[PDB]
RNA sequence: CGAUGUCGGCUCAUCACAUCCUGGGGCUGAAGUAGGUCCCAAGGGUAUGGCUGUUCGCCAUUUAAAGUGGUACGCGAGCUGGGUUUAGAACGUCGUGAGACAGUUCGGUCCCUAUCUGCCGUGGGCGCUGGAGAACUGAGGGGGGCUGCUCCUAGUACGAGAGGACCGGAGUGGACGCAUCACUGGUGUUCGGGUUGUCAUGCCAAUGGCACUGCCCGGUAGCUAAAUGCGGAAGAGAUAAGUGCUGAAAGCAUCUAAGCACGAAACUUGCCCCGAGAUGAGUUCUCCCUGACCCUUUAAGGGUCCUGAAGGAACGUUGAAGACGACGACGUUGAUAGGCCGGGUGUGUAAGCGCAGCGAUGCGUUGAGCUAACCGGUACUAAUGAACCGUGAGGCUUAACCU
RNA sequence: AAUUCCUUGUCGGGUAAGUUCCGACCUGCACGAAUGGCGUAAUGAUGGCCAGGCUGUCUCCACCCGAGACUCAGUGAAAU
RNA sequence: ACACAGGUGGUCAGGUAGAGAAUACCAAGGCGCUUGAGAGAACUCGGGUGAAGGAACUAGGCAAAAUGGUGCCGUAACUUC
RNA sequence: AGUCGAGUCGGCCUGCGCGGAAGA
RNA sequence: AGGACCGAACCGACUAAUGUUGAAAAAUUAGCGGAUGACUUGUGGCUGGGGGUGAAAGGCCAAUCAAACCGGGAGAUAGCU
């Protein structure tokens, strides 16, 4: 633990800016056809965060071309490049699953 | 080879930077201290026993510290044989370290299983449940018939019944080697490997090529 | 569900050579009061290792 | 199975056994030495030792949180106004489990539990 | 049930 | 996670609205199609005038699921809801000129290039 | 016939081989691909649905394949009760009628706390020849053994073309199994919060009880699968059918008689687990005990006093160990548990006070407060000085060595 | 057909697939007119069949809360 | 047959919510049901929750889940109106 | 039988064996 | 108005689970039907065994019913065990 501690905090990434759940965040990612490594962005609504060390965590929920779409990011992965808080969101809970059975006008946070 | 005695540290990840995350077992490698070679002459077969860790003073009975004080080395913790390949020596007193997996690809690794306690065929045996409903009469997750009639008029052996499950030694066999930490005395190896948090290990190359 | 022969006597106390009760191994003495007790517990005039507690 | 699991159920609902403890713990902050079963006596520590140490620091808040734990003005004055600072330099540790034999009527293993200074 | 019923 | 009697949604223009899995095919017992899996499937609902019609059995190819897909970081991916793009029976070729909605990486094959070519994203 | 529960299904199987698949072969009216047919082979594998009480069968769609049989038409002190197989009722039909029908139709109580054998697990006793603590050897036993597709070889061999290999190699799957919880998740009545009704704490404010945890939303540890690691093997030996080499009997021929070779998922190994009650009770290493006396039936004899080891057990604090036993850790020369301290995690900005608002509320103090089973620490509490069991150098015979 | 043995008759519908169901045909084994025939709104803890919704019924079970089961103390059966 | 989860006619009828003698929580009043204590295995019973799927279960949706109030809008074939 | 140099060929009756010969 | 509707008391008993040496010789739990009537219920009365009574199941007539129970003919008879 002691031990386990000390090979985590080595791989991780010290450059994650703060969000929270409700936050619109821009997720950029690397992606790989053949030898070719373009950087693609996935904007959307933080809907939980987990936050557990090197293991942690983060749901993002955006909809993409008339369909829901949620991506669970490992923060610390190296598959994502950066982070970036578009929007701060004005929420009370820690996870807005409830966003899930929302479309359109109902599914509209208030800015923080 | 020889293969090592260590500890079950717990499991953790190596981001690499390609992309992957591989689950990793962090097993704790302090040095193995030779404590007796078996010979051919004296014993009729080859092999060293080793000692790791430590134990304490009080808790080492004099018998125990005898066997130690021949080797010349501290208590450790345990006892554990390796049978010697055509050509290995080792000597008493010698430490190997984890450094002896550097240049090794896979491992078996072997602990004793978490134990279940007392399990039922369901769990033990992956028995199908009969119906929840459907008019079931206190049959839910029992195991259904155990044997035939009059011929042969007893229940073979084997057969598969709830009894106790895990707390017993399992091996898992050809896990990649991921890191050989000397410094930390870490041996990083792919997945999982038998046993809870802080219980012993032995690791072998291994022995599929 | 049931026998089909009576069992003997015999199997009868084999079954109970299981069931002898054990006595305790030894009483501890508390160090003040002398008197006896079952080790770790109080005694009954309310010592335990040589302080009196409880007082009753 | 119950690996790493806390807690004794004591053949109770949780309800039964939150209520029995709140009971427990007052009369044992009332008395200052009760007599039960060694089992009750000893997750009775793990109820009555954090509302000495809440009761260690004395506001409205802690008053309040120890009154919802406990429901008893007597017992939430007693712990703050005699015991927090009776054990302020004291890191834990407020009770001791004395084991007294057997109970006649059951044969239930019986122990004192009592404040440590008493 | 009738033990080898009709 | 489709399943033999599980409905899904189709993300092309064939015309056919609600698709039924009626097998997960590749092999025996086989339990489960994910994304990139072929299944057979039967037509429940199809717009009046277009390339299928209702009881018509053919193949389609799954490319979203509610229950997603794992990237070897350990991230996921997962859809609102199950949907296929229906491919010709003989040859496994897209019936449809038009993908709606998200693919995956998990389509980035020979077979399916196709239906990468189409689709809006990934 | 002083009762052997009777179809089918479910659950759980086990065996045979007359082999469905996978493996090995011979012949072919075998070019290749694909077949036909026979021989060897039982290691493992061997669909899901629609219909019907069905067995079966037909059908849809899969699969490498959807084997055939035995086991009280395997299995109701294991489940079901659709059918069959009581009493109600009706139809057709037969009968003057009561009634009748392996005709139909709607409805119609399925009991058993396991003594013995068996089987799955788990202990106690004694033994194994002085006692004790360990590590082993491995007789013997069990587990495991399935297979697709793609690519390369190669559009090669073969073929008029169409099509299209063997042998060998690489990858990736299905099903099954073992482990595990790092990840993704479930659960999480022991954590946090929202909220309805009502009762109470004098009242306000704040709280608590009850209503399925009142109803809900989240969620820690643990457990866990849908999660993710790993497995089946290679190799060896001896073979089956089969194919040979040399080779007479029988001047030839002949795989066989003498001799020699090859040959399969079967067999023996190789891999994993159990394993010396293996009474044939094995081995190795270490530790401990080096006192006197008395008597009789004088013997592997029984007592007495002194002695009490190594170690064990007991008790206590306990555990990712556990029904109980057991197994592991720890007992002050101490982190064994609880508490406590710090952290993490979760919830999501407490109370009080202030400000704004007529007010519900909002805002500030404030990512606040609270926070289980987690992590790192810490003798505050509880793990006691003892006592108990276990002895005092371990039979006889013979051999080799005391040289 | 609460009646049809042959029979899962045949044709149509519904389903990927329907021995059941619905429509129809008539070769009624063996319907039929108050031991009523044919129909019929409403009604039925009535029989059959199909949908939507819904779900641990199931794929395939997992975890949790309680009562037993297990251990201790007291009492103390039964069939055979 | 029992200090037996059964059966037994009449009268009385508080508060908050509620249409209510339903239901929840309480008053007056009455009770905790005459073995307890631990533990936290299988399995059984009674419950809670469940990824993806959604009748694939089964003789049969058996059981479960679900629906559920008031007001207003709106409501088909058929019909003995 | 394939010059060669002694037996050879095929039927009959009989003794004892061989295949034909797969099961839970 | 109503053998009207929804729904407690009250009267029933359709389904499932449990129970099956039961808590109970027919119940419990969750659902379920009727609920101003051919309703339900208290007290008392009348009908008697080839007899009663029966919205009919050979149902019921004191845990007994294709002929009650008790005593008697009676030691029926038993080519059966
Ligand atoms: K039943
Ligand atoms: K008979
Ligand atoms: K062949
Ligand atoms: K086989
Ligand atoms: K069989
Ligand atoms: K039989
Ligand atoms: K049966
Ligand atoms: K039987
Ligand atoms: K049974
Ligand atoms: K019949
Ligand atoms: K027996
Ligand atoms: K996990
Ligand atoms: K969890
Ligand atoms: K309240
Ligand atoms: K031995
Ligand atoms: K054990
Ligand atoms: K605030
Ligand atoms: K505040
Ligand atoms: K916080
Ligand atoms: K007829
Ligand atoms: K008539
Ligand atoms: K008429
Ligand atoms: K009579
Ligand atoms: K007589
Ligand atoms: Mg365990
Ligand atoms: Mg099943
Ligand atoms: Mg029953
Ligand atoms: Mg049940
Ligand atoms: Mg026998
Ligand atoms: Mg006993
Ligand atoms: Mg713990
Ligand atoms: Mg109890
Ligand atoms: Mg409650
Ligand atoms: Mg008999
Ligand atoms: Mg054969
Ligand atoms: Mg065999
Ligand atoms: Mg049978
Ligand atoms: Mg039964
Ligand atoms: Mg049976
Ligand atoms: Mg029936
Ligand atoms: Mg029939
Ligand atoms: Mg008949
Ligand atoms: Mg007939
Ligand atoms: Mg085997
Ligand atoms: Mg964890
Ligand atoms: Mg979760
Ligand atoms: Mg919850
Ligand atoms: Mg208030
Ligand atoms: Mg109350
Ligand atoms: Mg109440
Ligand atoms: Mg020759
Ligand atoms: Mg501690
Ligand atoms: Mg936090
Ligand atoms: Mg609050
Ligand atoms: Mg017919
Ligand atoms: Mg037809
Ligand atoms: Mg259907
Ligand atoms: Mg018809
Ligand atoms: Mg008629
Ligand atoms: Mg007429
Ligand atoms: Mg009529
Ligand atoms: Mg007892
Ligand atoms: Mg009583
Ligand atoms: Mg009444
Ligand atoms: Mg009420
Ligand atoms: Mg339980
Ligand atoms: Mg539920
Ligand atoms: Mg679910
Ligand atoms: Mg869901
Ligand atoms: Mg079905
Ligand atoms: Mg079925
Ligand atoms: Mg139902
Ligand atoms: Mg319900
Ligand atoms: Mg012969
Ligand atoms: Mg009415
Ligand atoms: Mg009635
Ligand atoms: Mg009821
Ligand atoms: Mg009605
Ligand atoms: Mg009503
Ligand atoms: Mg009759
Ligand atoms: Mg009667
Ligand atoms: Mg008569
Ligand atoms: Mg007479
Ligand atoms: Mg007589």
């Amino acid at each position: 633990s002691n031990i386990i501690k000390q090979l985590e905090q080595e791989q991780m990434k010290q450059d994650v800016p703060s969000f929270r759940p409700g936050d619109t965040v821009e997720v950029k990612v690397w992606v790989v056809e053949g030898s070719k490594k373009r950087l693609q962005a996935f904007e959307g609504v933080v809907i939980a965060i987990r936050n557990r060390g090197l293991h942690s965590a983060f749901t993002v929920r955006k909809i993409s071309n008339g369909e829901g779409v949620e991506r669970v990011f490992q923060t610390h992965s190296p598959v994502v490049d950066s982070i970036s808080v578009k929007r701060r969101g004005a929420v009370r809970k820690a996870k807005l699953y409830y966003l899930r059975e929302r479309t359109g006008k109902a599914a509209r946070i208030k800015e923080r | 080879m020889i293969g090592l005695v260590g500890k079950k540290v717990g499991m953790t990840r190596i981001f690499t930077e390609d992309g992957v995350s591989i689950p990793v077992t962090v097993i704790e490698v302090e040095a193995n201290r030779v404590t007796q070679v078996k010979d051919l002459a004296n014993d009729g077969y080859r092999a060293i026993q080793v000692t790791t860790g430590a134990k304490k003073a009080n808790r080492v009975t004099k018998p125990e510290a005898g066997h130690f004080a021949k080797a010349g080395v501290e208590a450790g913790r345990g006892l554990w044989e390796f049978r010697l390949a055509e050509g290995e020596e080792f000597t008493v007193g010698q430490s190997i370290s984890v450094e002896l997996f550097a240049d090794v690809k896979k491992v078996d690794v072997t602990g004793t299983s978490k134990g279940k306690g007392f399990a039922g065929t369901v769990k033990r045996w992956n028995f199908r449940t009969q119906d929840a409903t459907h008019g079931n009469s206190l049959s839910h997750r029992v195991p259904g018939s155990i044997g035939q009639n009059q011929t042969p008029g007893k229940v073979f052996k084997g057969k598969k019944m709830a009894g106790q499950m895990g707390n017993e030694r399992v091996t898992v066999q050809s896990l990649d080697v991921v890191r050989v930490d000397a410094e930390r005395n870490l041996l990083l190896v792919k997945g999982a490997v038998p046993g809870a948090t802080g219980s012993d290990l032995i690791v072998k190359p291994a022995v599929k090529a | 569900a049931v026998q089909q022969n009576k069992p003997t006597r015999s199997k009868r106390g084999m079954r109970r050579s299981h069931d002898a009760l054990t006595a305790v191994t030894s009483l501890s003495v508390d160090k003040t009061s002398g008197e006896k007790h079952l080790r770790h517990h109080i005694t009954a005039d309310g010592y335990y290792r040589g302080r009196k507690v409880i007082a009753k | 199975m119950r690996h790493r699991k806390s807690g004794r159920q004591l053949n109770r609902n949780s309800s039964h056994r939150q209520a029995m403890f709140r009971n427990m713990a007052g009369s044992l902050v009332r008395h200052e030495i009760i007599k039960t079963t060694l089992p009750k006596a000893k997750e009775l520590r793990r109820v009555v030792e954090p509302l000495i140490t809440l009761a260690k620091t004395d506001s409205v808040a802690n008053r309040r949180l120890a009154f919802a734990r406990t429901r008893d003005n007597e017992i939430v004055a007693k712990l703050f106004n005699e015991l927090g600072p009776r054990f302020a330099s004291r890191a834990g540790g407020y009770t001791r489990i004395l084991k007294c034999g057997f109970r006649a009527g059951d044969n239930a293993p019986m122990a004192y539990i009592e404040l440590v200074d008493r | 049930k009738c033990i080898r019923a009709p | 996670m489709i399943q033999e009697q599980t409905m899904l949604n189709v993300a092309d223009n064939s015309g056919a609205r609600r698709v039924m899995c009626i097998k997960v095919l590749g092999g025996s017992h086989r339990r489960y199609a994910g994304v990139g899996d072929i299944i057979k499937i039967t037509i429940k609902e199809a717009i009046p005038r277009g390339k299928v019609k209702k009881g018509d059995v053919l193949k389609a190819v799954v490319v979203r699921t509610k229950k997603g897909v794992r990237r070897p970081d350990g991230s996921v991916i997962r859809f609102d809801g199950n949907a296929c793009v229906l491919l010709n029976n003989n040859s496994e070729q897209p019936i449809g000129t038009r993908i709606f909605g998200p693919v995956t990486r998990e389509l980035r094959s020979e077979k399916f290039m196709k239906i990468i070519s189409l689709a809006p994203e990934v």
